[PDB]
Order: C-alpha cells, then sequence, then structure tokens
C-alpha cells in the first residue's frame, strides 16, 4: 500500500543525501543550528575531513569545531561570517585543500623516495616551507629551498637549489639546477622525484 | 501514518534548505559494488546527476576502495563528465583538465565561481543597459562577453568593451576588462593632443580607482 | 644600552617626521579627491577586482603584436563592414536572442 | 640596575616599530592614490571635450567616407568574432529551441 | 646578550612541539641546575605553556625572549593554572567536544 | 508572419555570405591559429553553415506551429 511508496521516498532521500555529500561540504540541521562538513582531497586520493557547528541566531556564533590551530580561521570568520555565508565556506575549503594537498605531498616525498635524501628534512606545522638536501645516482649533491607565500595553492611560491660541498665544474651541474628549479617551481613535489629518479 | 509525513515534509524542506545553500540541485544517484578481492578490494561506481543554477552536468567515476589491515585507501580511479555543448570553450577546456587530473572537489569550487562570475556579468550588463537605452548596444545580449557603446548621433565614433572570464591551470578564476577603440581617422586628424592610444591602460587606472560600474557609467557619461 | 637608545631615538624622530608629512598630505588630498567630482557622479555590491586583473596584459597591444598585414587584412575588413549581407545576418541573430531573452 | 633599563629600552623598541610600518604603509599607498586620480581626472576630461568637440565636426558631413587607423582593428575584430561564429550562434539557438520544445 | 652565564637546552618532538629547559644564572654567579624552567612551545600558534618554578624573578627577560623569537608583539598571561597539562591543552585549544551530527 | 519571410530571405542570402567569405585566403589564412581564436572567445570558422542553416529551419517551422511563446536574514527566509 501506501507504506511500500512511503519507504521507498525515504531511501530515495536518504540515497540523495549520501550522494550529496560527495560533492565536497555537507549540512545537517541539528538543535542550536547547522553542522557543515568539509572533505579534502589531493589528486583523486581522499584525506581526512573537518567538522563545523554554527548557530543561527543573530548574530551568527560557533559552538565548535575540528579546524586546527593555525589554519587562520578566526580572521576569515570575522570577514566573511556576517555576510555571504556560502564565500566563508568556500574559502575555509580551499585553505583546507590546500594545506591537505601539501602535507600530502610533503609525506609522500618523506615516505617514498628515503633513498635519494641523505638527512631528514625540515618542515613546519602549516608546510609553507620545506628545505632538504639530496644526492642523486654520478655524485650530484644539492639543496633546495621552497617557500610557499600563497596559503591557497600546492605549488612553492619560490625554490632556490644551491650546490653545496662542490664547486661548478661543467655545464651539467648548470642544466641540472636549471631543471631543478624549474621542475619544483612548476611540477608537484613527488612527481618531478619520480620522473628524475629514471 | 502523519508521523511518516510529517519526516517526509521534513526531510525535503532539510534537503532544499542545503540545495539553495550550498548551491548544488542534485538529480537521482546509481551507485554499483564489485568485489575483488585477493586485505580486501572493493570497486564502487557512481553516476550522478545535477545543476549550479544555470549550467546542467552529468558525472560519472569509479572508486577503488583498498581495505587492510590498518589503512583504507579510497582513490577516484576513472571519472568522465558530460554538460551542454555551450559556446564557452574555456569551459570544455577545463572540463578536460579536470578529467586528466581526476579530481572532484576543485571542480565543484570553480564552477561554482564561474557560474558566480557569469552571473555578475550578467547583472551587470543588463542594469546598464535599460538605464541608458540610447547609449548602449548590447549587440549579442547579456549572456555575453562584448559590449557595444554608441551614440545614436553618429554611428562612426563608438567604442567596445571587453569582459571575459578566465581560468588558470591551478583552478581559480579571474576576469579581465580591455577595452578597443574603433574610431575614424577624422578624430586623429582633428586632435594632436594623442590621448586615445593611451585611453586602456588609463581607463585600467579608472577602474582601478573608484570601481567598474562607475567607471562604465563615468564613460558613458563623458561619451554622452 | 647605547646602541639601543640611538636606535630607539633615531626609530621616535623618523617616526614623528612621517606621521606630521602623512598628516599634511591627507589633509591636502582632501580638497583634490572632492574637485575630481565635481562633474562626476561620486558612484550593486560587485566585489573589486584584484590588483592582478589591472597589472594583467592587455588585449590591445596582444592583438596588434600578435598578427601581421594589418592593412592587408583591413583592405577587405572595411569591405565587409560595409556590405548589408551581414548586417542584415546580425540583425536575424539579434532578433533571434532577443526573441530568446522574452521567455 | 642596568638590566632592567636595557629590558625596558628593548620592550620600548618593540612597541615603537609597528607604528612606523603602519606609518610608512599609509604614506607610500596614498600617494600613488593621488597620483592615479590626478592622471584619472586628467584623461577624463581631456577625452570629454574631444568628443564635445568632435561631435559637430561628422555633423558638417554626415556620412563621409571616414577610413580608420590601426588601433580600430583589434575592435573590428571583436565585431566580426559574431560574424565568423554565426555557425556557433546557431548552434546555440537550436539547442536552445530543442530545450524549449522539449514539452 | 641579556643574562651572561645561562643554559639552554632544545628537544624538537613532534605534536609540533618544542621542550626548553632553561637554567638561569647572572654575570657573578654559575647556572644552578637545581632550579631549571621548562617550557612547552607550539609552532605558528599563540599559546605557549611554562612550569612555574623559578621564573619570577625573570618573568619579563622570558618573554621578550619568545616574543621576539616567535615574531611576535606583546604577550599576556591567562588565568588558568593547572598541573594536568593535556587538559589545559584541550582547554585552550578549545578542542574536549568532538562529537558532530551527520548522516553518512 | 514576417518570421517566414526572413528565414528565406536569409537562407537566399546564405549563398552570397559564403562567397564574400570565400573570397580571401587571409580569413582562412588566420584560421588553425588559437592564438586569435580564445582571445575572441570560441573560434573562427563556419564552412558547415549549410547544415546549420538548414537544421534550423524544422525547428523553427514546428515553433511557428506550436507557438512556444546580510546573512542571518538570508539564512532565515530558507527554513521558513
Amino acid at each position: 500500500n501506501e507504506q511500500e511508496a512511503l519507504e521507498e521516498k525515504l531511501e530515495n532521500v536518504k540515497a540523495i543525501l549520501q550522494a550529496y555529500h560527495f560533492t565536497g561540504l555537507s549540512g545537517k540541521l541539528t538543535s542550536r543550528g547547522v553542522c557543515v562538513c568539509i572533505s579534502t582531497a589531493f589528486e583523486g586520493n581522499l584525506l581526512d575531513s573537518y567538522f563545523v557547528d554554527l548557530v543561527i541566531q543573530k548574530p551568527l556564533r560557533i559552538h565548535h569545531h575540528s579546524v586546527p590551530v593555525f589554519i587562520p580561521l578566526e580572521e576569515i570568520a570575522a570577514k566573511y561570517l556576517q555576510t555571504n555565508i556560502q564565500h566563508f565556506l568556500f574559502s575555509l575549503c580551499e585553505y583546507l585543500n590546500a594545506y591537505s594537498g601539501r602535507k600530502y605531498q610533503a609525506d609522500r616525498l618523506q615516505s617514498d623516495f628515503a633513498a635519494l635524501l641523505t638527512g631528514p628534512l625540515q618542515r613546519n606545522p602549516l608546510c609553507n616551507l620545506l628545505s632538504f638536501t639530496y644526492k642523486l645516482d654520478q655524485s650530484f649533491p644539492f639543496c633546495a629551498r621552497l617557500l610557499y607565500k600563497d596559503l591557497t595553492a600546492t605549488l612553492p611560491t619560490d625554490v632556490t637549489v644551491t650546490c653545496q660541498g662542490v664547486e661548478v665544474l661543467s655545464t651539467s651541474w648548470e642544466e641540472q639546477r636549471a631543471s631543478h628549479e624549474t621542475l619544483f617551481c612548476t611540477k608537484p613535489l613527488h612527481q618531478v622525484f619520480a620522473s628524475f629518479t629514471r | 501514518s502523519k508521523d511518516l509525513k510529517n519526516q517526509l515534509g521534513h526531510l525535503e524542506s532539510e534537503l532544499s534548505f542545503l540545495s539553495t545553500l550550498t548551491g548544488i540541485n542534485i538529480r537521482n544517484h546509481s551507485k554499483q559494488t564489485e568485489d575483488l578481492t585477493s586485505i580486501r578490494k572493493v570497486l564502487q561506481r557512481h553516476r550522478l546527476s545535477g545543476n549550479c543554477h544555470m549550467v546542467t552536468f552529468q558525472l560519472e567515476f569509479q572508486i577503488l576502495e583498498i581495505q587492510n589491515k590498518e589503512r583504507l585507501s579510497s582513490a577516484v580511479t576513472d571519472l568522465n563528465i558530460i554538460m551542454e555543448p555551450t559556446e564557452c570553450s574555456e569551459l570544455s577546456e577545463f572540463v578536460s583538465r579536470a578529467e586528466e587530473r581526476k579530481d572532484l572537489f576543485m571542480f565543484f569550487r570553480s564552477l561554482h565561481f564561474f557560474v558566480e562570475w557569469f552571473e555578475y556579468r550578467k547583472r551587470t550588463f543588463k542594469h546598464l543597459k535599460e538605464k541608458y537605452p540610447d547609449a548602449v548596444y548590447l549587440s549579442e545580449g547579456p549572456s555575453s562577453c562584448s559590449m557595444g557603446i554608441r551614440s545614436a548621433s553618429r554611428p562612426g565614433f563608438e567604442l567596445v568593451i571587453v569582459w571575459r572570464i578566465q581560468i588558470d591551470e591551478d583552478g581559480k578564476v579571474f576576469p579581465k576588462l580591455d577595452l578597443l577603440t574603433k574610431v575614424p581617422q577624422r578624430a586623429l586628424e582633428l586632435d594632436k593632443n594623442r590621448a586615445i592610444e593611451t585611453a586602456p591602460l588609463s581607463f585600467r587606472t579608472l577602474v582601478g580607482l573608484l570601481g567598474i560600474e562607475a567607471a562604465l557609467e563615468s564613460l558613458i557619461k563623458s561619451l554622452c | 644600552i647605547d646602541k639601543m637608545v640611538e636606535t630607539t631615538e633615531l626609530m621616535t624622530g623618523n617616526i614623528q617626521s612621517l606621521k606630521n608629512k602623512i598628516q599634511i598630505l591627507a589633509s591636502e588630498v582632501e580638497e583634490e579627491e572632492e574637485r575630481v567630482k565635481q562633474m562626476h557622479q561620486i558612484n550593486l555590491s560587485l566585489p573589486e577586482l584584484s590588483q592582478k586583473t589591472l597589472k594583467a596584459p592587455t588585449l590591445q597591444k596582444e592583438i596588434l603584436a600578435l598578427i601581421p598585414n594589418q592593412n592587408a587584412l583591413l583592405k577587405d575588413l572595411d569591405i565587409l563592414h560595409n556590405s548589408s549581407q551581414m548586417k542584415s545576418m546580425s540583425t536575424f541573430i539579434e532578433e533571434a536572442y532577443k526573441k530568446l531573452d522574452a521567455s | 640596575k642596568k638590566r632592567q633599563r636595557m629590558i625596558e629600552v628593548q620592550d620600548e623598541l618593540l612597541r615603537l616599530e609597528p607604528q612606523l610600518k603602519q606609518l610608512q604603509t599609509k604614506y607610500d599607498e596614498l600617494k600613488e592614490r593621488k597620483s592615479s586620480l590626478r592622471n584619472a581626472a586628467y584623461f577624463l576630461s581631456n577625452l570629454k571635450q574631444l568628443y564635445q568637440d568632435y561631435s559637430d565636426v561628422q555633423a558638417q558631413e554626415p556620412n563621409v567616407k571616414e577610413t580608420y587607423d590601426s588601433s580600430s582593428l583589434p575592435a573590428l575584430l571583436f565585431k566580426a568574432r559574431t560574424l565568423l561564429g554565426a555557425e556557433s550562434h546557431l548552434r546555440n539557438i537550436n539547442h536552445q529551441l530543442e530545450k524549449l520544445l522539449d514539452q | 646578550r641579556a643574562l651572561k652565564n645561562v643554559t639552554v637546552s632544545f628537544r624538537e618532538t613532534e605534536e609540533n612541539a618544542v621542550w626548553i629547559r632553561i637554567a638561569w644564572g647572572t654575570q657573578y654567579t654559575k647556572p644552578n641546575q637545581y632550579k631549571p624552567t621548562y617550557v612547552v612551545y607550539y609552532s605558528q600558534t599563540p599559546y605557549a605553556f611554562t612550569s612555574s618554578s623559578m621564573l619570577r624573578r625573570n618573568t619579563p627577560l622570558l618573554g621578550q625572549a619568545l616574543t621576539i623569537a616567535s615574531k611576535h608583539h606583546q604577550i599576556v598571561k591567562m588565568d588558568l593554572r593547572s598541573r594536568y597539562l593535556d587538559s589545559l591543552k584541550a582547554i585552550v585549544f578549545k578542542q574536549y567536544n568532538q562529537t558532530f551530527e551527520t548522516h553518512n | 508572419d514576417e518570421f517566414m519571410m526572413l528565414l528565406s530571405k536569409v537562407e537566399k542570402l546564405s549563398e552570397e555570405i559564403m562567397e564574400i567569405m570565400q573570397n580571401l585566403s587571409s580569413i582562412q589564412a588566420l584560421e588553425g591559429s588559437r592564438e586569435l581564436e580564445n582571445l575572441i572567445g570560441i573560434s573562427c570558422a563556419s564552412h558547415f553553415l549549410k547544415r546549420e542553416m538548414q537544421k534550423t529551419k524544422e525547428l523553427m517551422t514546428k515553433v511557428n506551429k506550436q507557438k512556444l511563446f546580510d546573512s542571518y536574514e538570508f539564512l532565515k527566509a530558507i527554513l521558513n
């Protein structure tokens, strides 16, 4: 009877909500207001998610969340919470996605290609400053420093590579350091290593 | 069955609220599961359609969930999106880019920003159209990129303003404002001060001074 | 202590100088920023475009330095701008467009 | 006794630096603001008077065969944009006409 | 440069934490190893925890060092003292409530 | 119904507009160079114009037969 159609509508709207969860950001109505969930992914690899609990009464407040401390959430809130809430949500999405992508690149470079690296690389919590020395197999030791001055991107804003412990003796070192600088500035972190390792 | 009807109404209201808050209206969704076990590997093929307030889309992808002792790796192995064949070439360019990159969230973010800038340009062009219907000639329409400013006194002295939407390799969206001057050589032989060839650059300074629509209406009033 | 005292006294001197300078400049700029809008109106919540857009390479110079044979292309471009066939074509296109906007 | 003097002078310098920073930023932004405003006003007035005195030289000969300079080719090409894209325009109207007649 | 004889020991551990052990002294005494001072600093965050042992004499100096080495301007002490460091960490970072409603 | 006759005359005019397009080889020479087609916005090429201008005819005839012609308040205006 009508129970079959009612259960069909229920499962239909449940599947619709579960699929809406896949768009990148989802929301659920609670007692105090709405609870939003933000998902992150880099190159199709899914990563962790975060939550933000909001209150609808004027003025809008934030009950509790799970955003890391070093992420500048207070500024984005103070500048966008009271006007164009969706712009605030999308800005938070961009920030979290960029942070997750940079951290994933750093972790993959540290884990996979551990043979070419001599010592542990230096890294900060926000993952916006990298510095590491590497020698590929003749012997070509270089040291590279990558700086991300834009917190909404996954590529370094400037990269510098220097030849330490060995002077300039041939043009091969010059072409190698130039190619390494360009590949660090344009291509992802682990991809250039996987490309030049062979 | 009044409680069930109330639950259905509440769920429909919540769905509509989420749709108008996020900005995406989702259509039906289909899922197919395949168990390919050697440690376990599952293949999930998802398909869903929808639209963003002006543009319809239909996507179909497949993920490979690798469940094991301590990790659950989920990676989008294949994706394919299809949209209606409009005249926007950069939209299809970004479609192919996201297809070859296999990313889902950046696509939605860029689509939201693109449709927002598109509706901004549309509501900006049509506003100054009916306000000054004797000083502007929208030859292609409010949903276009070009704009033609012309006075009905003389069809010789008239110019064009260009408004385009650009999507970079990273995925962000940024517009661009330029103008091109189609002025006969009579105004060039008349005036020796030569203040027209530097018109675009200075014009940008203008739009960098007090706004976009303010500069547009100032140019309309000066040409009037 | 001596080096710190020298540094802070130089800094506060420069601070006072720059403060007086910015004060007089801000008091002076008002008359010209008011006169600039004498025959023009003062000032749709459209966000302002970033300086990256204002400093981007403009369209006209790219077009001019990108295509060869300017007048060798204009020689019939002017004629086709005078031809009424394309004018009637454009009237048909625009009529169809406004018919689409009417609904 | 001197240790505390050193500490307080360091505190004073650390407190005094950012005021100088902010004053410098305000100064070197207001300067370019005023310069750009003056340039825009000059260009706008020049073009206004130019068109004002041009409004009648076209009235002396209503349909004189006016030639065009090299700078007008970008606008001519953007006018021929729709001319050469009429094919895509008819494609668009066909798509939207089917969309309409989906009844 | 402020004092003359002072011992500083660092230990950089994950969770983005830096442990600092300080043995104080002056121009006429040797560093006292019996009364050290412990500091836990979290990088790129405005918070830092300290053990109240002997810094009552050199509190402004430690504050100046912390606000200069971390590229900050001001520093203030919160009215929150406790023996349980994890409780203070959860309260200051306001992450003691980790329950969110979602249908997924 | 003047739409019939305007369509008829633009269809007759299609031949001569194709001719005046094929008058020159420079417009054909600028083809293939995307450096102008990304600037104008889509492309500059009309060679299948026969197909499109003959396809619009049945659709327009069908048309003439059927005759197809802040944040707090914004958030609160939805939950109602």
